């Protein structure tokens, strides 16, 4: 299991979110999951699994190059190290819904020739 | 450097995280001097001076009907139709001003006069549709529909607030002064 | 742009009452600020989480109290909001009394900015000068042909707006207020919808109130800000 | 050192100009980078959703997707979810009654995303049949918005868990938005004196609505415009 | 600190003088408050309907706007150039990632290159086939970016916040309420 | 979250029509046991036995529709107006739209044939 | 109760001389046991009218 969000202890400046105990390691499980999830049910060639691969995997690298929590919320740049989990988990879950959705494909639904015609 | 999903812009500013908040005992204050401001009600007490140096102060009412609020060229109340200098209208008939009323409060009729003048033959101004919104009093090119500051003509029944054109010119000879008081104020800004 | 230059005493009279505002929110706050009633009735009444003020579509100070700091002034400049100097205060327990506490503050940034116009403003033009969107100034409609023309048609008939759409959005003082016009390239919209804040805040009554009392109820209301010719339009 | 002595604002000598210099400028040209960009952005989200998205459009700095109704729960959840969007606040949902496309109406969403200081725009369409998917599960928010939709154009929102008349009277008929509902309904009301309550009654006014929109000028007022596509985003031509 | 406590003698309101102002300072919470009246021979004098500045005004210009000479009107009619809506659907992506763009052509010329435009816009190609013949270069150059990474969001204006602390806030340090520019 | 309301039915289009039929069959049934409840609410002068007939002919109205999803709409609607009568969102005057017969008579002349249509200009 | 404990005080308080420091040390006793009382009413809160974490599993 992970830790995702902390809903109680110390608040950190957004309500509803509170210090994390030890978040480093829950990213690099979330990222080990999102890229395995990828691995094994996405194919090589989409754009979506190539995209998705190498911001974990870039991500993944400054989490485990830096210990410190602002040192590494100032090279991600996306909000607070708690945040930053959220984003993390909510990653990992898009990418086992798009296991079942799958995007890559041809869109099935064409629209008529009519549908977009503005007054221009 | 090279970001992935995020920028420098969305990175947490510099101290976005927030101290802990202290416990009770890394308190400066002694438990004996919390208790007095607990028990005396400090902050009511300035709270209730802070009301009644109020009750000290000059007050800000004024005695209407004897006194009147501050009035402005500008003001929009209720509408006049105006004459030229030798007592011709100034309406022409031109119907900019029912054409741009938002609210379609004017209703306008027109034809030849007998001396051959393009006049109005019914112009009435239904007063519980207007919005008092100044557009016809812009649009018109010859300041013919003017707005009085005259606020005060409530009536008793509705009828008395569909005014036709002899109301409407009634009102008009009746306010010229006062509304050459507010031309000659405003024109320049119109 | 506006219909009408400033008159002659304005700005004067504004700074005068600006040297004074300050006094008048300063004695609010001594009522307000610190009694123990007012907290009691605001201090942890009407929560609302940061990821949950997101979702409900909360903006302004319904959002700012909560830790979030966007300010549409500050994030899609508009207007003279560049030219000027402020700040955005931010909550964090996301309560009546942070909500209390960014209004009372907001004053302040307001009564900074209206004294930065008093210092600043320049001379020019109030309105956009091409004749074709905004009318002529009378002296001009009673002595030129093409002003003429440009006055009956724009009073009459309107100027055509080129086909498309936009959903443009400001920091009104209740929050993110925004239009969504459709235009066809006629003189008459072909769609307009108003968002207006009161209407999400008003959606999320039914999550921020369960649990609390009818008083706080009321007190939730009160924080909401709401009009109702914004919620139903 | 006292009011009485204040000094007189009303003297002090005030700024004069002589000439007042603005130069003349596009408004549309600021935006010229910032198009490439969203342009550059939503050549990505095709290529990832190839399954869903149908085409978008770029103007100044608005983005909209058009999707088919059956793509908007994944289209939006990639949206709200996905790391490099957040689109995180639904900000307003509504219709557009076209009456020459053979289905009406196209429902409009905005998101916005306080992370990335971004909007986005999603389109649908629909009929007075078909129904849209509700987004209530993923943005609690929609909940308002999809309910006046229904009331003001009678999309329905499959899914929605309390779809009723927001704005409109109880038991009113008609779907006030439809460009073939009048201006004026088709019922008012008043106090009934023999019934003792308030009865609907068949509309009858004193004045009768005027159209003054039967003088829209005979002359084609704006013409073509200018593209502004970036060249990145155009086709080359051979030679 | 600027906005700070200004006397109450710069404040155009009435207050107070005599032996009832040394009153008024011994007894006043904060003696620097003012009373809320406006001074009566200061404030809104002249009269909006009796100021000097009516007989002098003009319409306001501003040049080139307003030149006789030089400006035509078409030059500086922005409604006019307005810029169109640009609509992309699938066909005209496919035509991008084949046969590159204006700026960076991959077509060939003469009858091959326009056959090849025909072709794609007839359905030749499709979106998914166009996506799988997509090389590594195109893929990350013209998707991704260069780096192989998604693009982000855009922004028009990008904002960085600085939190101002200390005695420049607006609350002091209790209050659930800071301070950000 | 918001929370659905009392008598809150989901959106749920039928796929086939039995299964909406089962649907419009209890809603006919709710309507029934609802009326008692109605007359109450309502302060009607009229009696239980005339709500349940307005009803049933309300449902008659639309016993010929074929196309599934009109049929599907028409049952949304009964619905949300069944929600609104038994929630007492309605009040008095719209509930008494639904009836128009029970008022007593309007006029001595209502046209029937053409010529008295002809007389009024209502030919 | 209250009210009966308070106002069980009056033939003290018009007693409180005749009584000298005898009556005065029976109503302490009797003022302590009701005090008990009020102490359980206080402890026991009588008139006094979603914290998890989010844990996925990986
Ligand atoms: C240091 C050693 C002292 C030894 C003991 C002292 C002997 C007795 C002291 C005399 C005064 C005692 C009575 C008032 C005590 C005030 C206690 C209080 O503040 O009540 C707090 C109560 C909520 O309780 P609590 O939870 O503890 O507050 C923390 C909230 N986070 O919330 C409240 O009830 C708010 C307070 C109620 C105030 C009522 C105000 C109504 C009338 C105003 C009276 C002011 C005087 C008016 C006269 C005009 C002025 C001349
Ligand atoms: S004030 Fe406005 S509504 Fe009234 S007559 Fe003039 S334009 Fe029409
Ligand atoms: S706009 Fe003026 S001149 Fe023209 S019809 Fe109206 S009142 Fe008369």
């Amino acid at each position: 299991s992970v830790l995702v969000q902390m809903r109680e202890g110390t608040p950190i400046g957004l309500t509803g979110i509170y210090q994390h105990p030890n978040p480093r390691p829950a990213l690099i499980a979330l990222y080990e999951a999102t890229l395995k999830e990828l691995q094994d049910k996405h194919p090589k060639d989409s754009v979506y699994r190539q995209s998705i691969e190498n911001l974990t995997a870039h991500r993944k690298q400054i989490v485990e190059d830096n210990e410190v929590s602002e040192v590494i919320e100032n090279k991600i740049g996306a909000g607070l190290i708690e945040e930053v989990v959220i984003q993390a988990h909510e990653e990992l879950e898009l990418a086992k819904k798009m296991s079942e959705w799958k995007p890559w494909e041809e869109l099935e639904e064409k629209p008529l020739e009519d549908q977009w015609v503005y007054f221009n | 450097n090279i970001y992935a999903g995020g920028s420098a812009a969305a990175a947490p500013p510099a101290g976005f995280r927030i101290h802990r908040p202290a416990t009770w005992e890394e308190s400066e204050e002694g438990a004996l001097s919390k208790a007095t401001k607990y028990f005396l009600l400090a902050e009511m007490f300035r709270g209730l001076y802070v009301v009644l140096e109020q009750f000290f102060r000059a007050p800000y009412t004024i005695y209407y009907p004897f006194e009147k609020g501050p009035v402005s060229p500008r003001f929009r109340g209720e509408h006049a139709l105006r004459r030229y200098p030798s007592g011709e209208e100034r309406c022409i008939a031109c119907k900019l001003c029912e054409a741009i009323c938002p609210a379609l409060a004017i209703t306008i009729d027109a034809e030849e006069r007998i001396d051959g003048s393009r006049r109005t033959t019914k112009y009435d101004i239904d007063m519980t549709k207007c919005i008092y919104c100044g557009y016809c009093q812009e649009s018109c090119p010859v300041d013919a529909i003017v707005e009085t500051p005259n606020v005060e003509y409530a009536t008793e029944t509705r009828e008395e607030l569909l005014y036709n054109k002899e109301k409407l010119l009634a009102n008009g000879d009746k306010w010229e002064l006062e509304l050459q008081y507010a031309l000659d104020a405003d024109a320049p800004y119109r | 742009g506006v219909s009408q230059d400033l008159p002659a005493g304005l700005l004067d009279d504004i700074y005068m009452w600006a040297t004074q505002f300050g006094d008048r929110l300063d004695e609010i706050e001594e009522l307000l600020t610190d009694n123990r009633i007012w907290k009691l009735r605001t201090v942890n009444i009407g929560t609302v989480t940061a990821q949950d003020a997101l979702n409900l579509g909360l903006s302004g100070p319904m959002l700012r109290g909560s830790g979030i700091p966007f300010d549409i002034r500050k994030n899609a400049p508009y207007d003279a909001y560049d030219k000027v100097d402020f700040d955005v205060p931010v909550g964090m327990n996301g309560d009546c009394y942070d909500r209390y506490l960014i209004r009372m503050a907001e004053f302040r940034q307001s009564l900074r900015i209206i004294e930065q116009c008093c210092n600043d403003m320049p001379a020019g033009a109030v309105k956009v000068e091409d004749f074709k969107i905004n009318s002529p100034p009378r002296n001009l409609m009673k002595e030129d042909m093409e002003a003429l023309i440009h006055h009956f048609l724009l009073y009459t008939k309107g100027y055509s707006v080129p086909p498309g759409e936009t959903y443009t959005a400001i920091e009104a003082p209740k929050g993110e207020m925004g239009v969504y016009v459709v235009s066809d390239g006629s003189e008459r919209p072909y769609k307009c919808k108003i968002r207006a804040p009161g209407f999400a805040h008003l959606g999320a009554f039914d999550h921020i109130a369960r649990g609390h009392f009818l008083p706080d109820a009321v007190a939730i209301i009160g924080t909401m800000d709401l009009v109702f010719g914004e919620v139903d339009r | 050192p006292s009011w009485e002595n204040i000094k007189d604002i009303r003297l002090d000598p005030k700024v004069h100009v002589d000439e007042v210099y603005e130069p003349i400028v596009n408004p549309a040209d600021r935006y010229l980078q910032h198009v490439s960009d969203l342009h550059q952005y939503a050549k990505y989200i095709m290529a990832a959703l190839p399954k869903y998205i149908q085409g978008f459009s770029v103007w100044k700095d608005e983005l909209t997707l058009h999707v088919a109704p059956s793509a908007v729960i994944p289209v939006t959840t990639f949206l709200r979810d996905n790391t490099s969007t957040q689109y995180k606040s639904i900000i307003d949902i509504t219709a557009v009654d076209y009456p020459s496309r053979e289905n009406r109406f196209e429902v409009v969403y905005n998101f916005l995303s306080v992370r990335h200081n971004s909007r986005i725009r999603l389109k649908t369409y629909a009929t007075e049949v078909t129904p849209v998917p509700s987004i209530t599960c993923l943005y609690e928010g929609a909940n308002w918005f999809e309910r006046e939709a229904y009331d003001m154009y009678g999309v329905f929102f499959e899914g929605h868990p309390d779809l009723r008349r927001i704005m409109t009277d109880y038991g009113f008929e008609g779907h006030p938005l439809r460009k073939d509902f009048p201006l004026t309904g088709y019922t008012e009301v008043r106090w009934d004196e023999e019934k003792r309550r308030v009865v609907y009654e068949p509309l009858e006014l004193t004045q009768a609505f005027r159209n003054f929109s039967a003088g829209s000028t005979a002359w084609e007022p704006v013409g073509p415009g200018r593209d502004d596509r970036p060249d990145s985003f155009k086709l080359p031509t051979p030679k | 600190l600027p906005g700070g406590p200004v006397p109450v003698f710069k404040k155009y309101t009435v207050g107070s003088k005599g032996i009832w102002e040394k009153l008024r300072v011994l007894l006043a919470i904060a003696p620097n408050r003012s009373t809320g009246n406006p001074i009566v021979p200061l404030y809104r004098v002249p009269t909006p309907g009796s100021r000097p500045e009516a007989n002098v005004y003009q319409d306001p210009s501003s040049y080139p706007t307003n030149d006789i000479a030089e400006n035509p009107y078409w030059k500086r009619d922005h409604r006019r150039a307005y810029p169109q809506t640009a609509f992309f659907d699938q066909k005209t992506v496919t035509g991008l990632l084949e046969l590159g763009s204006e700026a960076t052509p991959r077509i060939a010329d003469g009858e091959a290159g326009t056959k090849a435009l025909a072709n794609i816009a007839n359905g030749g190609v499709s979106f998914t086939q166009a996506l799988g013949k997509s090389s590594k270069d195109v893929i990350y150059g013209e998707v991704l970016t260069v780096n192989g990474l998604p693009p982000v969001a855009p922004t028009l204006a990008p904002k960085q916040w600085k939190i101002i602390e200390g005695e420049a806030a607006i609350y002091p340090k209790g209050y659930p309420c800071r301070t950000f520019h | 979250a918001i929370i659905a309301t009392a008598f809150a039915e989901t959106v749920k289009f039928s796929g086939s029509k039995q299964e909406l039929q089962k649907r419009t069959l209890a809603l006919y049934r709710q309507f029934l046991r609802g009326a008692p409840t109605f007359a109450d609410l309502y302060e009607v002068q009229f009696s239980i036995p005339t709500i349940r007939t307005k009803i049933r002919q309300e449902f008659e109205r639309h016993r010929f529709v074929d196309d599934l999803s009109i049929q599907n709409v028409l049952y949304a609607k009964g619905h949300m107006e069944y929600q609104e009568c038994i929630n007492f969102w309605k009040q008095q005057a719209q509930f008494l739209k639904y009836f128009p017969e029970e008022d007593d008579i309007q006029g001595r002349h209502q046209p029937s044939n053409f010529v008295d249509k002809f007389l009024k200009n209502r030919a | 109760p209250f009210d009966l404990e308070i106002s069980t005080l009056l033939p003290y308080v018009m007693s409180i001389y005749l009584v000298s420091n005898y009556g005065f040390t029976i109503v302490l006793l009797f003022l302590l046991i009701l005090i008990i009382g009020f102490v359980y009413e206080i402890n026991t809160n009588a008139l006094k009218i979603n914290t998890d974490s989010l844990i996925y599993k990986l």
